[PDB]
RNA sequence: GGGGAGUGAAAUAGAACCUGAAACCGUAUGCGUACAAGCAGUGGGAGCCUACUUGUUAGGUGACUGCGUACCUUUUGUAU
């Protein structure tokens, strides 16, 4: 049945979304941290 | 007829025929309790006391029913720190009725 | 009981509600003669919604207009009208034109 | 084995039929299949090609409201949205081994569960719809998959106006709809098509 | 897929005002000042379940030591008294013994003299 | 502009017309407030009213009383 099978245990992810939530641990941030280079729209440190 | 009985740590002021809400006990409903850790017992004006207990005194009582009160919630939030945490909590309890002060 | 509406009437709800709660509760003979004799614009207009009112229960009913009392009188906000008015300085500020709703209420009890 | 309805075993090969049954890969082929099928008509539109929304409404100093740079913002009412999507393809690489051994393992579970209905032949001699009817009356089937070696023009014709029923090739055929329908109907010469084809 | 949020937020904005109803002023009817009401509440509510123990433990101290000096002893007396034996009887059912049973709280009282202590 | 009478299954579907919430503004009944000081709540709790199955049960008020300086961000640090 199409309404019965999955896939196994830990083969599927849910892709975790920065800034929802307090309680998700990526709130208010996106684990980013505080003011730099490393926090803000391509903000991209060179190769 | 006011007996002391102890029955989850802690102790009530318990009379004849009253019923009483006591914390969870392994004892299915309808089943007799019998109490053999009473205080002092008192009926009219002669009033014993027990030298660490009262001897040969015994607090018989059944189960009425079971069940949870009263949720209350928990929350822990710190002001100015992106911190707020939520929690429920139903006590379980059991209550009790009082047949007879032996 | 009978009721009388007026849905739409140019003067404001606040200024309404003074003269509303001067003739909650008194009898229709001395409500007419209060509003007959006083001094402010929703006077008229009270007694123009009293009046037909009282010649809703004369009519629509068998009640004398001796024995009826105002039982329950209350003003609501209707639609407000929106419009510009020039200050100084280049600066334009906007003008609300309110309007209310009164229901005057008898009953021949 | 296959117990053909005319009262004679085939002898398949247990290769193909009666294998492990691998749900995650059955899965993984039937989301591949579903997501294949579905075209990519997508097109919402960002701050740069909404119409208008090419100079500065206020000044950046001395306004006293929040810095706008341009009408047709995200957080304006009558911008474009900020991640505005693209038309775009949704197709996945599933390989040809692992395409084959998902129709392997649920042509085991169809065997496990009785689903499968092998026949020795099948064809229907002008189209009609009740005619049609009336020949799966016979098996007592319903909500059934037609599975043949060849999609005769007849058959074709046939089963189109049919509610339930389905007619498909062994070249044609896809991991859904094998296990949607309740019942699937093959023939003794679609039966050694799979032999050459998964194994 | 766009999804329109119009439907679950009120459930929320009204679960939150449902909690913060009897409030005073804008407390109880606009939901970014109700919301603090609600965990200021939460929060002074976990703190009170620690401090009723507090409390009650104060006021039966008190009741007991007036109960106490009316027969003739003080509490810190009396609790010495009545641990010289283990009499092992609780604030909570002495303070109801010196309210309502002051004859079997002269009792209990008398036998912690008698224990000289 | 209303009160009737009629149409319609339904006019609180009456044209500013399906549903029609929130902020906002009123009218009714119950309780508390004019000698009592502050993030307006929480723990306890008298009296009153409504409800019952007639109160070691249910709901609304909360006199009084201990503690108690809102949320977010920036920070070594905020009631600030
Ligand atoms: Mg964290
Ligand atoms: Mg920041
Ligand atoms: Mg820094
Ligand atoms: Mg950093
Ligand atoms: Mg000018
Ligand atoms: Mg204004
Ligand atoms: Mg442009
Ligand atoms: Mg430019
Ligand atoms: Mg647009
Ligand atoms: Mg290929
Ligand atoms: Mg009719
Ligand atoms: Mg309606
Ligand atoms: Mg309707
Ligand atoms: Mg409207
Ligand atoms: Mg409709
Ligand atoms: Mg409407
Ligand atoms: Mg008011
Ligand atoms: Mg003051
Ligand atoms: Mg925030
Ligand atoms: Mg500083």
């Amino acid at each position: 049945q199409l309404n019965d099978l999955r896939s196994a245990p830990g083969a599927r992810r849910e892709k975790h979304r920065p800034g929802r939530g307090i309680g998700s641990g990526l709130g208010k941030t996106g684990g980013r941290g505080h003011k730099g280079l490393t926090s803000r729209s391509g903000g991209k440190v060179a190769p | 007829m006011y007996a002391v009985i102890v029955t989850g740590g802690k102790q009530h002021k318990v009379t004849e025929g009253e019923f009483l809400k006591v914390e969870k006990l392994d004892v299915a409903t309808g089943e007799a309790i019998d109490f053999d850790r009473v205080l002092l017992v008192a009926n009219g004006e002669d009033v014993k006391i027990g030298l660490p207990v009262v001897e040969g005194a015994k607090v018989t009582a059944e189960v009425v029913s079971h069940g949870r009160h009263d949720k209350v919630r928990i929350i822990k939030f710190r002001r100015r720190k992106h911190h707020m945490k939520r929690q429920g909590h139903r006590q379980w309890f059991t209550e009790i009725k009082i047949t007879g002060i032996q | 009981e009978v009721a009388a509406k007026l849905s739409g009437a140019r003067i404001s709800a606040q200024k309404a509600r003074l003269v509303a709660d001067q003739i909650r509760g008194k009898k229709v003979g001395e409500a007419l003669n209060l509003l007959a004799f006083s001094s402010k614009k929703a006077a008229e207009i009270m007694k123009k919604v009293l009046e037909s009112a009282v010649a809703n229960a004369e009519h629509n009913e068998g009640a004398d207009v001796d024995d009826l009392k105002v039982s329950t009188v209350f003003v609501n906000e209707g639609r407000s009208l929106k419009r510009i008015m020039p200050r100084a300085k280049g600066r334009a500020d906007r003008i609300v034109k309110r309007s209310c709703h009164i229901t005057v209420k008898v009953a021949d009890k | 084995q296959l117990n053909v309805n005319g009262a004679q075993a085939i002898e398949v090969s247990e290769r193909t039929f009666g294998g492990e049954f691998n749900e995650t890969l059955v899965h993984q082929a039937v989301v591949a299949y579903m997501a294949g099928g579905r075209q990519g008509s997508k097109a919402q539109k960002t701050r740069s090609e909404v119409s208008g929304g090419g100079k500065k409404p206020w000044r950046q100093k001395g306004t006293g409201r929040a810095r706008a740079g341009t009408i047709r913002s995200p957080i304006w009412r009558g911008g474009g949205t900020t991640f505005a999507a693209k038309p775009r393809s949704h197709e996945q690489k599933l390989n040809k081994k692992m395409y084959r051994a998902a129709l392997r393992s649920i042509l085991a579970e169809l065997v496990r569960l009785d689903r499968l209905v092998v026949v020795a032949d099948f064809a229907v001699d002008a189209p009609k719809t009740k005619g049609l009817v009336a020949k799966l009356d016979t098996l007592g089937l319903k909500d059934v998959l037609i599975v043949t070696d060849g999609v005769d023009e007849n058959l074709y014709l046939a089963a189109r106006n049919l509610a339930h029923v389905d007619v498909r090739d062994v070249q044609g055929s896809d991991p859904v709809s094998l296990i949607a329908y309740d019942k699937v109907l093959v023939t003794v010469s679609a039966v050694k098509k799979f032999e050459e084809l998964l194994g | 897929a766009r999804v329109k949020r119009g439907v679950i937020a009120r459930r929320r904005h009204k679960k939150i005002l449902k909690l913060a109803k009897g409030y005073y002023g804008a407390r109880s009817r606009v939901f970014r000042v109700a919301k603090q009401a609600v965990i200021k509440a939460g929060q002074y509510a976990y703190r009170d379940r620690r401090q009723r123990k507090r409390q009650f433990r104060a006021l039966w101290i008190a009741r007991i030591n007036a109960g106490a000096r009316q027969n003739g002893l003080s509490y810190s007396r009396l609790i010495a008294g009545l641990k010289k034996a283990a009499i092992e009887i609780d604030r909570k059912v002495l303070a109801d013994l010196a309210v309502n049973e002051k004859a079997a709280f002269t009792a209990i009282v008398e036998k912690a003299k008698a224990s000289l202590a």
